[PDB]
């Protein structure tokens, strides 16, 4: 079958709600990146 | 992780504190040449 808007915002919505982005910002803070010039 | 967060800042702090403490030095070196002209100072204007 094809998908069509309302599939692809429910979608987003589900498969975005799972993950964490506050793991991958304090591993952007680590001391092997901390001064980045 | 949260004083690894903070090593960053503390170290300007401290480095400031480092800066002061020389000028500190330089000003004790001033006021000590200072006060042997003054001393040398009040010897003359007894001799006046």
């Amino acid at each position: 079958f094809r998908l069509y808007w309302d599939d692809l915002k429910r979608k987003l919505s589900e498969k975005l709600d799972s993950t964490d982005f506050t793991s991958t910002i304090k591993l952007l803070n680590e001391n092997s990146y901390v001064p980045r010039e | 992780d949260s004083i690894s967060y903070s090593n960053f800042s503390v170290a300007e702090n401290f480095q400031k504190m480092k800066d002061y403490y020389k000028e500190i030095e330089k000003l004790k070196i001033k006021i000590l040449q200072l006060i042997e002209a003054i001393k040398k100072y009040q010897q003359h204007v007894e001799e006046l």
